[PDB]
């Protein structure tokens, strides 16, 4: 059955929010570098 | 006329939404599956270099 | 008659798409940005895999 | 507003690129490299 325009408009929304959030929690969770580690017993 | 000519701008914008949502539903969930190989490859990395960091410790002594 | 409401939904649909386009160029900016943080982790793990191994190497031989 | 309908392919495009490469340099994968030495 072909969704309403209201359905569609609704699901774009839904698509875009789910991709927003998807894409600024993979930015913010590799920002915990392992570069902020404590290297330091390799010398 | 007035008419046919929005039905089909209708279909044509119904047709741009509904390939642009197929393509954020598939792009959401290949950046589902990323970050979950993300968040293991960063536990068996952390994990190698705890254990190098004890066999460091370990050799001094 | 059915104009009023095809002409009611064009604009809520113009205005979906408007919305979604502009999260997209925000979004992918992002992205390209990510793409070099993601290979200078890379690129500093892989150095420090490296000398770890050196390191280890040489206190095994002592 | 068909500016829009092509703005849109073009943004999903650029989209489908831009995570295609992210998801790609993952396929190298410091898990595939020689841990031996720490046993």
């Amino acid at each position: 059955p072909a969704k309403k325009s209201e359905e569609l408009v609704a699901e774009a929304h839904n698509l875009c929010t789910l991709l927003e959030n998807a894409i600024q929690d993979t930015v913010r969770e590799q920002g915990n570098s392992m570069m902020n580690l404590d290297w330091s017993w390799l010398t | 006329e007035t008419l046919q000519r929005c039905l089909e701008e209708n279909q044509e914008l119904r047709d741009a939404i509904r390939q642009s949502n197929q393509i954020l539903r598939e792009r959401c969930e290949e950046l589902l599956h990323f970050q979950a190989s993300q968040r293991e490859e960063k536990e068996f990395l952390m994990c190698k270099f705890q254990e190098a960091r004890k066999l460091v410790e370990r050799l001094g002594l």
